[PDB]
RNA sequence: GAAGACAAGUGCUUGUCGUUCGUUAAUGGCCU
């Protein structure tokens, strides 16, 4: 049974992000509305309904901290210079990232941002930070609670996406990484434990008009951790492209050569790719279109094959603008244009 | 953290004479036309019910003007002789107009060609027909036969009640709003007669007395009407049958009076009139009739009426004049698949359970003087300050406000030959002012203490210190004389 | 609805609620009386809560299962202490408890025995005759639990001893729902889906009344001593009785009836309320898993009754640091003029070939065009004599009409100061015998007062001037 | 017939007669970072964090131990140096406050809870020279005070054990310098 | 440079100056983020969380020159919005109290202390309680007379205050000063803003006047002038900010001080008018019309005199009906309806002149038939139905030359229900005086017949009203107020905690 | 005014003073 059905949307859903310990789904799009809808077999019924003012709402997440384990914030921003950071009672906790203690005059937006972890190394305390977009080749990094411009990290180019490694160091420690990507196609490795230099650079094989990349198989931004003895390295790599191709890399081999081989190019879709995501086990690539109408492709890991069964032609999809997986329950969330966020159940699971 | 405060401009204490809130809604109307007609305009009225059309008499003629395109829609010429009033009814379908032949013609407007109705009234010519304001169906006429006659109109060949007792020139007739049986008529003897017409009505119930020729009479409230006669007008109250007020701020005889109720306007009730000077008044029952404000036309102004207050477009002020001027015042008033990816905007957060905005409202934009004292470039600021495209109120601004944040000085040490001439060049002017006399004071002298050393190599900055040297001397003459009145005032006190 | 499955503790101070989490159920146990983050986790997705029971030295509750076997849950660690495991696998239908003896039903209908002292299946047990059996509630005898009730549409009074059917009692189309001993003689019936609830004799075999709802009877709860029995609806609504074991006698309908209706108009569905003796208890859903709760009293509550709940269905965010607009709560408040009227102390108010009669006649009325035309005449004997030949009422208004134009321009008092002169100069003898001259002359008094105070200003600047003008002529 | 009484707190009482300190706050978030707490000059007041408000305010003339210390009227002397949140006593048993005065004084206190009133007070040994300036690592107290044999202050360096006795303290001297102008 | 702070990463320093300014500096790339303008220099910054969480900081208000005036202040590292700022209240003394020495600057002014001028000025401060008698220490302060809050004239401001809560709930500036503009730097720090000097309410509540003082630049051409600004302002019930509808430039012509200040009570025009005695001894009567939404002067009172009294105070009859005035040495009884002498055909000498001993301080009157006289010297009681005297008291001992004329008004008020309050203070030494003073207060009903109780504080007492629940309050040196007035319940404690490598 | 101390200049002179006794001007500017 539907996400949106006991309370439906307006706008075209935009970025969907499940709870990594408690069962919720967070709604949000166009609208200016944030949704969170507890999740059942049966019914999902809101748990509340945010909606801010002027301000539309391209990406959400849930972040709870390595840490605590109680903060639980929401970060969800779009095309303005702010970003609001929702805490988790009639009166909410709403504070807005209005400022960049450096520089404004990089990046004049928030559409695109990632929220990752990341250990001091100075002292070993683990806070969050916020990954954002910037003019040209800009990264900025603010610092999850305070708003503090940490580390400013330039790619030649045109950015189009970027995610986070997690390599693991000992145990209490470890050290995040930045994959940022030009739009040619050259994968750039930053590490923000220390400040932010290159480790590596790699172009991908072919690859011209790239859009989106997303690691997986260990902990990323959308199945993340609990403690810091789960932070676990990545072994999937997969690289979008404005002409259906993804490119899957492995991260055991393909960091040697640094200029890798990718292990299968697959290219069932015929249009631009716009969501990479896989499974929490790593097991399982969507990749999804936002141009034509029902074109969310399963791939299956790491044989490479897509599912043939699933999804027919009488799958109800719509154009997918916004696909997730749980961390813990196997089930997928996939949205549309229409408003309607279609919920699945990965059997398996 | 605090806003930034706006720079609050200077405002002296008032000279006399401001400008009250009744003087900014009447002085709208501007784009004065003048329409020659042959003879003198004698009534106009607006139809009552989408008011975008006025009648206005004429000699044989009566035409109807427009609203917005303020042009002759239509022309009644049927007429033998001249025309004198021509009112339409409640209803707006149907209006008259009383000859020179003594008979009405009511017929439909928006439509010239056909005489629905032609009333023979009395062999005297009729000067006023109007319809009832209540009963839609009954009109009354007046006559120089010195009766008026109420005519129900489904019998036109008969007088359904002639109203009699007038002792010369019936020329205005009126209803009142809460009694359809009540009529106010008014002789040009005197006398304005009250009458039931449920009654036998060739008596009246009781007169009212005004001393001089009553031209003109109209029901104001519904216990108020006022008698617009000869030089004053006075206003009167049926139940206390006395009257209540009386304003003789006229010049000349009046003509003609109108009133006009809850429209869009600081005042409520207007009360406008015509005194034949060319000059209409505007006077309100709010605040007991005084004057607040006025015209003055070229000619005698014989007929003057305004718009309604169901308008709902521009108004007009149409006053007649006697020389064949009609003076007319007006206050004027992509694709498919693009809309459905982003179609959240015009949700405005109606069913959502939390409503949260952030967003500061966009304050007015701050001019570029205030945008260098924000910057601290206040040598720049006094620069930009005498700019000629800048009133003579901000330049005050400048100056009280650079003087209290700052001292005067940082601003001036800079300054070369070539940069100082457009502040003297203002203070030339800003003395003569009292408003600035006090602060361009200080800005003076602060100069001579600095910059009397170039003053010697600059024969330029010399002819305007002479220029000064003139001015301030007549400031004093000015305020030597003004204060030896004050001293000579005070024998009289 | 999001709770599957919800059961009250003994004396209604806490209760169980079972909800599902992600393909995985998980129950959790809040209070009642005046939250609880911690949950049991079901590990396996197909293993599904099926019947659930409390116990009255720690407090445990018991969770008939899909499985099998019954799991046994403390509720204050997050352990599940010990499972009583039958060999068969069925689902396990009804769970029932009191003292050391346990009983449930199989899937497969079979009754079993299991001691909560001594951890052990006492017997695999099976009877005659009743082929589909899915609630199980034993009589309180005493210490004698023998001659327990069971039923699936159609009650059997059932022994333990001589283990047969006993009284076989007529019942329901519907699968029964709720099955209830109140009294040691009567006892409650309740189907799904059905709005009727029986009255039974154990004894007698009969029917003695029955109860009607105004839809369908989802949950079950009844007072102490048979006084007061509390029958939550699937509507959402608790449609009580008031004394149904007394004496049209046949059906009996609800006594008193509570609904709850948010603040804003909503209705809220009530699920599973609690009754004791002369003290309600209600549940419901605030958010779309949190239970929030209500005692109240309800004998004195009359037999319609809504509580109204302030849910914040457009409740505008309140932030304590921030303002009604805009601002901090902490930030200083900006001096802002805006429409002030600005005023001085000095502002009174409330306290022969001549130009005479033209004069005279543009100040009765008010006429601007035509005083401009007087006051272009400046040979001072047409201005002695203008003013000399004027009514002495009239040059008190002139003088107004003076200082109105003197003020409001400036260089108009060079030529007009002669003609305020032989104002005050003619009608000086008049102007006495006026009472106030400060409130009729104020804007004469007024303008002359603001050219007065810039005399010493002005003589300071003259000076300064001419400091350096005497010096630079000459050098 | 009448009564006087004092009822509306004063200043804030900040850290000046150091003179000398940088840092001159006193006040500290709470390990719960819910509520906030601030020695005024007549009580300690408890602000929680969210709501803004005074959530309990503890005064000085309530208790006699309080009242002894601070609402002493001929000297005006002794003041709040600085409070530390958890007690010194015993290992993290909440919502305690220890206190340190002026002069040598430890004052233990109950924010969230009535106030009880027989504190566990410990005067400091060795305060001869005023105390200045008490800070702590987990488990290991040091204290600065003003020393004075120029017209400036030395200060000395010292430490703090616990349970040799309950009113006893093993004071150590770590340190000493001759003349301070800004310790920070 | 006042305080910098390090993060707890020590890639980001705080500063604090007299600028009003909180600047971030990133010592990374050395760019800037701030906060512009914070109430008043900030003294000490300070990071708390251990995330970075909050900066939490110290503020000295150098806006009064007589009181060290600590606002702290607390903030989100996030959103930079002040969360949970505390602030006492905050008087404004007449002179500089007890031992408060003010923050450096670069250099001397009369807002701060140069390096050089540090200690030259507290060893001057000592020696102004040591060489004087004449200093005084007393503050206006008034009550708001519907809302109970209790405003403080800090100056170019008012801290609207409660007791009963003990909390600041606005801060409103009142003046077109120079104050959130610019943060005031050191050459600049010698232009003192606007003061405040009066402040009163009507007894409707639903108005406020407001009169102050601008003051000039110096070394000016007009810097020996000074602008008597008077303003009228309102607000509702329901809303804290004030709003402002007549400004007034110079009352009683310019350059006239116009000191002292009574409103009008309830029964003469519903309490919406305001009277003003100047230096010279003229009335005005500002009240409010009504068809106009603003005020004027119905009525005015000008005298010229040749000297100049800076003590003046003013009395109202209840009913309305006579306005007693107090000017130096000579009470004066004026009609209302005439402001002019109450001009008697009786002749029986109940003259509107008096002619008292010394310079009058205070005129209160309890009822229509008491009036309470405090000159220079002493304190006097008249009844208004016979003019005789009833009780002397010699107050030359305690008051010889303590006060600033005028500033006895603020101690003395009378409640309209029971009586009078005076307020004595002394200064009591051991063996030149202490710094230490000691103030009674003494509870007096009916002109002074009976003492009703002396209550002896061990401070100062700076002022004194009397709240409308019947009760007196008042400030002190240390700004404290005081009121002078009449099986399974084991189960449920287990759960209470419980539920809040490998 | 004095003492104290320090620096410059060539024992002396000038200068300063996070001291005491006594009287009443570092290119450095206000977020989003």
């Amino acid at each position: 049974k539907d996400a949106n059905a006991s309370h439906p949307s307006h706008s075209a859903i935009q970025s969907l992000s499940f709870h990594p310990s408690k069962p919720l789904l967070l709604t949000g799009g166009y609208d200016k509305t944030l949704r969170i809808y507890h999740i059942d077999g049966k019914t999902n019924h809101l748990v509340t309904s945010l909606h801010l003012v002027g301000s539309p709402i391209q990406t959400c997440t849930f972040y709870t901290s390595l840490s605590n384990q109680n903060q639980q914030n929401i970060f969800t921003a779009g095309r303005r210079r702010y970003m609001h950071s929702w805490d988790l009672s009639q009166t909410a906790k709403i504070e807005k990232f209005s400022r960049l203690y450096g520089h404004e005059s990089t990046q004049r937006s928030f559409e695109n941002f990632k929220v990752a972890h990341l250990q001091n190394s100075q002292t070993n305390s683990v806070h969050g930070i916020v990954l954002l977009q910037g003019n040209n080749g800009w990264i900025n990094i603010l610092h999850s609670t305070s708003g503090l411009w940490l580390m400013g990290c330039k790619i030649e180019g045109v950015i189009t996406d970027f995610c986070i490694d997690y390599q693991p160091i000992s145990r209490g420690k470890f050290r995040t990484i930045l994959i940022a990507v030009n739009a040619y196609g050259e994968v750039w490795e930053f590490d923000l434990n220390k400040n932010g230099h290159v480790i590596r650079r790699w172009k991908d094989q072919g690859g011209v008009g790239i859009t989106k990349i997303q690691v997986g198989g260990g902990t990323t931004t959308t199945c993340p951790a609990l403690q810091i003895s789960k932070i676990k390295q990545n072994r999937w790599l997969a690289v979008g492209s404005e002409s259906g191709f993804v490119n899957l890399y492995d991260r055991n081999n393909a960091m040697t050569s640094s200029t890798p081989t990718p292990v299968a190019a697959l290219d069932q879709l015929t249009t631009t790719i716009s969501n990479l995501q896989f499974s929490p086990d790593g097991q399982i690539l969507c990749m999804a279109s936002r141009a034509v109408k029902d074109a969310l492709r399963l791939v299956h890991l790491p044989s490479c094959s897509v599912f043939s069964n699933w999804p027919t032609s009488g799958t109800p999809l719509g154009k997918v603008t916004s696909v997730a997986f749980s961390p813990s329950g196997g089930l997928l969330a996939v949205g549309n244009e229409q408003g309607k966020v279609r919920l699945w159940k990965l059997n398996h699971y | 953290s605090t806003a930034r405060p706006r720079i609050i401009t200077s405002k002296a204490p008032l000279l006399p004479q401001q400008t009250t809130p009744e003087q900014r809604y009447w002085r709208q109307y501007t784009s004065a036309q003048l329409v020659k007609e042959h003879n003198s305009v004698t009534h106009i009225s607006f139809n009552p019910q989408h008011p975008h059309d006025f009648a206005v008499t004429s000699s044989t003629r009566v035409q109807i003007f427009s609203s917005r395109t303020r042009q002759v829609i239509k022309t009644f010429s049927r007429f033998k002789d001249v025309v004198y009033s021509a009112s339409f009814r409640s209803d707006g379908k149907l209006l008259c107009a009383g000859d020179a032949t003594g008979l009405v013609s009511v017929y439909d407007s928006y439509n010239p060609r056909t005489i629905l109705l032609s009333i023979n009234a009395s062999t005297h010519p009729t000067h006023v027909t109007k319809f009832h304001t209540q009963d839609n169906k009954i009109l009354a006429t007046a006559s120089d036969d010195r009766v008026t006659r109420l005519w129900d109109i489904s019998n036109a060949y008969e007088p359904q009640l002639e109203l009699t007792g007038a002792t010369d020139y019936v020329r205005t007739l009126s209803f009142i709003p809460a009694a359809p049986h009540l009529v106010a008529t008014g002789s040009y003897d005197g006398l304005i007669r009250l009458y039931d017409t449920r009654s036998s009505g060739s008596t009246p119930i009781y007169s009212l007395n005004h001393d001089q020729p009553v031209e003109n009479v109209i029901a104001v409230s519904p216990t108020q009407i006022v008698s617009c006669g000869g030089n004053n007008f006075k206003v009167w109250d049926l139940t206390s049958n006395k009257k209540l007020y009386e304003r003789g701020n006229f010049n000349k005889a009046v003509t003609c009076l109108d009133y006009v109720e809850n429209f869009d306007s600081p005042m409520q009730s207007a009360l406008i009139a015509s005194s034949l000077d060319g000059h209409v008044k505007v006077f309100d029952p709010l605040d007991n009739f005084q004057v607040k404000f006025g015209w003055k036309f070229s000619g005698p102004v014989l007929s003057c009426a305004v718009s309604p207050s169901t308008a709902q477009g521009n108004r007009h002020l149409v006053a007649g004049l006697s020389s064949g001027l009609l003076a007319i015042r007006t206050k004027k008033k992509k694709s498919n698949n693009f809309q459905r990816m982003m179609r959240g905007s015009e949700y405005q957060g109606d069913q959502e359970h939390i409503i949260h905005n952030d967003k500061v409202r966009s304050q007015r934009r701050m001019r570029a003087f205030e945008r260098n004292i924000n910057q601290f470039k206040w040598s720049e600021a006094l620069d930009n300050a005498f700019v000629p495209g800048m009133a003579k109120e901000l330049t005050l601004t400048v100056l009280q406000e650079l003087r209290k944040r700052g001292k005067v000085r940082v601003a001036l040490y800079g300054r070369d030959e070539s940069t100082l001439e457009p502040l003297l060049n203002w203070c030339l002017k800003g003395i003569e002012d009292v408003r600035s006399a006090s602060i361009v004071a200080d800005w003076v002298a602060v100069v001579l203490e600095l910059y009397g050393n170039t003053l010697e190599s600059s024969p330029v900055l010399q002819e305007l210190m002479i220029d000064l040297k003139t001015k301030v001397r007549h400031e004093i003459h000015k305020s030597k004389e003004a204060q030896r009145i004050e001293g000579m005032l005070q024998l009289l006190t | 609805s999001p709770v599957l499955q919800s059961a009250y503790d003994p004396s209604g101070q806490y209760l169980c609620y079972v909800t599902v989490a992600l393909d995985k159920q998980r129950v959790g146990v809040q209070p009642t009386q005046r939250w609880n983050e911690n949950f049991l986790y079901l590990e396996d997705s197909k293993l599904k809560v099926t019947c659930l029971k409390w116990v009255n030295d720690t407090v445990a509750i018991i969770l008939g299962m899909n499985n099998g076997e019954i799991w046994l849950y403390s509720v204050l660690a997050n352990e599940v202490t010990y499972k009583f495991t039958t060999g068969n696998s069925y689902e396990i239908k009804d769970i029932d408890l009191m003292g050391n003896q346990l009983w449930c039903i199989d899937s497969s209908d079979a009754f079993y025995q299991f001691d909560l002292l001594q951890f052990k299946l006492l017997q695999h047990f099976r009877i005659n005759n009743c082929v589909q059996l899915n609630k199980l509630t034993i009589v309180p005898a005493g210490d004698s639990v023998a001659q327990l009730l069971v039923a699936s549409h159609s009650i059997s009074l059932i022994d333990i001893e001589e283990k047969k059917v006993v009284m076989t009692f007529p019942g329901h189309v519907s699968p029964v729902s709720t099955l209830q001993v109140i009294t040691n003689e009567f006892f409650i019936s309740g189907a799904e889906g059905d709005r009727f609830l029986n009255v039974y004799d154990i004894h007698s075999g009969m029917t003695k009344c029955v109860l009607v709802a105004e839809s369908d009877i989802k949950e079950l709860s009844h007072s102490g001593q048979a006084d007061s029995i509390a029958v939550t609806t699937e509507d959402g609504s608790l449609e009580i009785f008031v004394d149904p074991l007394v004496s049209g006698n046949k059906s009996k309908k609800s006594s008193k009836k509570i609904q709850i209706v948010s603040k804003d108009g909503r209705k809220v569905p009530i699920y599973n309320a609690f009754i004791n003796k002369d003290l309600l208890n209600v549940s419901w859903l605030q958010n779309a898993t949190m239970p929030y709760f209500k005692n109240l009293q309800w004998r004195e509550i009359p037999n319609e009754y809504t509580v109204e709940i302030s849910l914040n269905w457009n409740n505008k965010n309140k932030s304590a640091d921030r303002d009604l607009h805009g601002k901090d709560l902490a930030s200083a408040t900006n001096y802002v003029e805006g429409n002030a009227r600005v005023t001085s102390g000095d502002n009174f108010k409330h306290v022969t070939g001549t130009v005479t009669v033209i004069l005279s006649q543009a100040l009765q009325s008010n006429d601007h065009s035509l005083l401009e035309t007087v006051l272009n005449n400046r040979d001072e004997r047409v201005i002695r004599d203008t003013i000399f030949r004027l009514k002495p009422a009239l040059a008190v208004i002139l003088l107004e009409r003076l200082a109105e134009r003197i003020a409001r321009q400036t260089h108009r008092q060079g030529p007009l100061n002669v003609w305020v002169k032989w104002c005050l100069i003619i009608h000086g003898g008049y102007l006495v015998s006026i009472p106030n001259l400060m409130s009729t002359l104020s804007s004469l008094h007024s303008t002359l007062k603001r050219r007065s105070d810039l005399l010493p200003r002005l003589l300071a600047l003259d000076a300064r001037l001419d400091c350096t003008i005497n010096k630079f002529k000459t050098l | 017939q009448y009564k006087l009484s004092v009822v509306s707190g004063g200043k804030p009482a900040l850290n000046n007669l150091s003179s000398v300190t940088g840092n001159k706050n006193i006040a500290r978030l709470s390990q719960d970072q819910r509520n906030y707490i601030i020695p005024f000059n007549n009580q300690i007041k408890v602000y929680s964090v969210e709501t803004r408000q005074c959530v309990k305010t503890l005064k000085f003339a309530n208790n006699s131990l309080l009242s002894g210390i601070f609402l002493q009227e001929e000297e005006n002397n002794e003041s709040i140096v600085k409070i530390l949140l958890g007690d010194i006593t015993v290992p993290q048993q909440a919502h305690l406050i220890t206190v340190f005065t002026n002069n040598g004084h430890v004052i233990v206190l109950n924010y969230k809870g009535k106030l009880v009133e027989s504190p566990k007070h410990f005067k400091i040994s060795l305060a001869d020279e005023k105390l200045a300036n008490v800070f702590h690592s987990e488990g290991n107290y040091r204290i600065l005070t003003t020393f004075k044999d120029n017209s400036l202050q030395s200060y000395r360096l010292y430490a703090l054990t616990f349970d040799d006795a309950k009113k006893q303290f093993e004071v150590a001297h770590q340190a000493e310098w001759h003349n301070v102008i800004l310790s920070n | 440079v006042l305080s910098l702070s390090f993060s707890h990463d020590g890639s980001y320093l705080l500063s604090g100056g007299w600028e009003k300014v909180m600047s971030l500096w990133q010592l990374e790339t050395n760019s800037q983020q701030f906060l512009p303008r914070l109430n008043g220099i900030i003294i000490d910054c300070q990071v708390l969380g251990p995330q970075g969480n909050y900066y939490s900081l110290i503020l000295q208000m150098t806006e009064n020159n007589s009181n060290s005036d600590y606002q702290f202040l607390l903030l989100n590292a996030s959103d930079l919005t002040s969360k949970l700022s505390i602030n006492g209240p905050l008087p404004v003394f007449n002179s500089t109290i007890k031992h408060i020495q003010q923050p450096i600057s670069a250099m001397n002014t009369k807002n701060s202390n140069s390096i050089t001028s540090l200690n030259h000025s507290k060893k001057k401060q000592s020696r102004k309680l040591i060489k004087s008698r004449r200093q005084d220490f007393t503050t206006n302060v008034e009550i708001n007379p519907i809302n109970k809050n209790l405003y403080f004239p800090h100056i170019s401001a008012v801290q609207i205050f409660d007791f009963y809560k003990n909390e600041q709930v606005n801060y409103q500036y009142l003046t077109s000063g120079v104050n959130n503009s610019m943060g005031k730097v050191r050459f600049e720090l010698n232009l003192q803003d606007p003061i405040i000097t009066d402040l009163k309410f009507t007894k409707d509540g639903q108005w406020m006047i407001t009169y102050e003082i601008e003051y000039p630049p110096n070394d000016l051409l007009s810097s020996k002038d000074l602008t008597h600004i008077l303003k009228f302002w309102t607000k509702n019930d329901n809303e804290t900010n004030w709003n402002l509808k007549t400004k007034v430039i110079n009352p009683h012509g310019i350059s006239v001080p116009i000191t002292k200040i009574l409103p009008s009570p309830r029964s003469v025009n519903n309490s919406q008018g305001c009277l003003t005695a100047d230096n010279n001894g003229g009335l005005k009567f500002w009240s409010f019309d009504s068809h106009e939404s603003n005020w004027c002067l119905k009525k005015i009172s000008l005298p010229n005199f040749n000297h100049f009294s800076n003590s003046v105070s003013l009395a109202w009859s209840q009913d309305g009906s006579l306005i007693f005035h107090g000017f130096d040495d000579k009470l004066q009884i004026l009609d209302f309806d005439t402001f002019k002498k109450f001009e008697s055909l009786e002749n029986t000498k109940t003259v509107s002149e008096f002619t008292l001993d010394s310079e009058i301080q205070t005129v209160k009157l309890i009822n229509d038939t008491n009036l309470i006289v405090a000159t220079r010297t002493t304190l006097n009681a008249i009844n208004l139905l016979r003019g005789q005297v009833i009780n002397s008291f010699d107050l030359y001992p305690f008051v010889n030359g303590v006060y600033k004329n005028g500033h006895m008004d603020r101690l003395i008020t009378c409640d309209e229900r029971t009586g009078n309050i005076a307020l004595v203070i002394n200064q009591q030494l051991t063996d030149v005086p202490t710094i230490n003073y000691k103030s009674r207060i003494i509870i007096f009903d009916s002109d002074l017949s009976t003492k009703l109780g002396n209550f002896t504080h061990h401070e100062y007492i700076s002022w004194i009203g009397w709240n409308y629940d019947t009760d007196f309050i008042f400030l002190d040196i240390e700004s404290t107020l005081g009121v002078v007035g009449t099986x399974x319940x084991x189960x449920x404690x287990x759960x209470x905690x419980x539920x809040x490598n490998d």
